[PDB]
RNA sequence: GCUACCUAAGAACAGCUAAAAGAGCAAGAUUUAUAGGUAGAGGCGACAAACCUA
RNA sequence: CUCCGCAUAAGCCUGCGUCAGAUUAAAAUGAACUGACAAUUAACAGCCCAAUAUCUACAAUCAACCAACAAGUCAUUAUUACCCUCACUGUCAACCCAACACAGGCAUGCUCAUAAGGAAAGGUUAAAAAAAGUAAAAGGAACUCGGCA
RNA sequence: GUUCAGCUGU
């Protein structure tokens, strides 16, 4: 007795759209609630120089 | 392989308005008689079918403000309703479009 | 591999080489001067 | 030589057909009609037929679901095919799609065709109709088979 | 402003054996930005009699 | 898809901002062409310094230990003179040198696989020949100027 | 360095 498992309704992860980069950019951010030490999330947050 | 000799203006003629260069007469043509314009027997017409794409796009216009966002289609049934029409006892438990305009003749209320 | 990329701009280069003070700098260089006045050049140097 | 190649070549090859096709069936699902190229529309009007008979075996069906999550690239429709093209079908067991050919597109002159989920709520297409049975010719032929009748009859 | 050589003052080079540092696999007789110098009876050349904006 | 990307330097010089167009790209929205209008604001960077004498043996390499050789970018004092202040210039872009199928060239910092940047298919058909790629029975350099390790 | 052994649409 089953019940029907459906995929997460998240936009794709690869796509060139708006939604395709805000979840980039939470999955980058991922790494930042991942990372342990405070090196560490200093490091990703601060790599990217713009 | 360079030409060898300048190919005269008679020769031209004789390839470029052979039979197999010239535009065939078209025998498939016919009158639509919805609008009275041409078509061909086999294609939809040009104008019907703008027609009902014109009024279709409207109608994915009203969707997509009803849905507001992307990812957001509906697990139940759509029914387009024109001004001064009331949800069908069939057409009811159905995501419901309100168009501001009157239904047109050839859409049919089903 | 290149091919006809001689030219590498640079103004310190163009002007030190082909400059007006380079051309007056030498008697040779006043005399091109002067053919090209005589010409009617619009740009007598670089 | 090409006997019996059923399929087109598209795209940049293989995976890239498919994935145009998904696409394209993405596309139909959500909209319930599109129009695109004829021969692109003829391809991937096998795979629109057969998408609905995955979504009647049912969400709970594992193989079923692999398939939606494949070939809907847009996860919203695949409660949408199970839960409201499936059902709209039930009852018939083809023929969901009706595929016409609409005239030739401005840029390059393409051949074009519209392809449609028999029963959504947009305008009804201008489909093709036969003459009228009233008709001269279909009048001769009503009497011819109301003679048959009688002579059958007898 | 190409190229050859040179001068001034700069810059670059992950890992692997790693004693030895070496075009070993992949820190040098290396590569490279800038400015300058050497001019045709010439210049420059680890010399092809080559190159010196075809 | 990512081959990059962002920034600086150098070069270039208004060269896809707005409005309009009858001009233009395969394309009667786009526009890098035309006309008009607008714009880049210094803290970054450039642009520096009174005289006379005098001073400056000990590298760098995490500089400490052990070492060297090709022997090294980095420093003053004395007396005199001097009360004043924030000017000027660079700051835009899809950009340069080329080649005209990116053929190619291009210094530095950062990112080291991208949060940035991109689109190989105008439509169709699926003949030959041609190019590239993949798979291949048995054999495994045979037949070929000459295979590979 | 060969021969040999081994692999390959040469
Ligand atoms: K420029
Ligand atoms: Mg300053
Ligand atoms: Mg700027
Ligand atoms: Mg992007
Ligand atoms: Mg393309
Ligand atoms: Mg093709
Ligand atoms: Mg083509
Ligand atoms: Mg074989
Ligand atoms: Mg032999
Ligand atoms: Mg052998
Ligand atoms: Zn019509």
């Amino acid at each position: 007795t089953p019940v029907a498992r459906y995929p997460p309704i998240v936009a794709s992860m690869t796509a060139d759209s708006k939604a395709a980069r805000l979840r980039r950019i939470e999955r980058w951010q991922a790494t930042v609630h991942a990372a342990e030490s405070v090196d560490e999330k200093l490091r990703i947050l601060t790599k990217m120089q713009f | 392989a360079a030409p060898k000799n300048r190919r005269t203006i008679e020769v031209n003629r004789c390839r470029r308005r052979n039979p197999q260069k010239l535009i065939k007469v078209k025998n498939n043509i016919d009158v639509c008689p919805e609008c009275g314009h041409l078509k061909q027997k086999h294609v939809l017409c040009a104008y019907c079918y703008e027609k009902v794409c014109k009024e279709t796009a409207e109608i994915r216009r009203q969707i997509g403000k009803q849905e507001g966002g992307p990812f957001k289609a509906p697990t139940i049934e759509t029914v387009v309703l024109y001004t001064g029409e009331t949800p069908s006892e069939q057409d009811q438990g159905k995501r419901i479009i309100e168009r501001d305009r009157k239904r047109p003749s050839w859409f049919t209320q089903n | 591999k290149a091919r006809g990329n001689e030219y590498q701009p640079s103004n310190i280069k163009r002007k030190n080489k082909h400059g007006w003070v380079r051309r007056l700098s030498t008697p040779a260089g006043v005399q091109v001067i002067l053919r090209r006045m005589l010409k009617g050049r619009k740009s007598l140097s670089h | 030589i090409s006997h019996g190649r059923v399929f087109r070549r598209m795209g940049l090859g293989p995976e890239s057909r498919i994935h145009l096709l998904r696409n394209l069936l993405t596309g139909l699902v959500r909209h319930e009609r599109i129009e695109a190229p004829w021969a692109r529309v003829d391809e991937m009007r096998g795979y629109a037929e057969k998408l609905i008979d995955y979504g009647k075996l049912g969400d709970t069906n594992e193989r079923a679901m692999r398939m939606a999550d494949f070939w809907l690239t847009e996860k919203d429709l695949i409660p949408k095919l199970f839960q409201v093209l499936a059902p709209r079908y039930k009852d018939q067991t083809g023929g969901y799609t009706r595929m016409l050919q609409i005239p030739n597109r401005s840029l390059d002159r393409a051949k074009m065709a519209v392809i449609e989920y028999k029963g959504n709520c947009l305008p009804p297409l201008p489909l093709p109709r036969r003459d009228s049975h009233l008709t001269l010719l279909n009048q001769l032929l009503q009497g011819l088979r109301q003679d048959l009748r009688q002579s059958q009859e007898a």
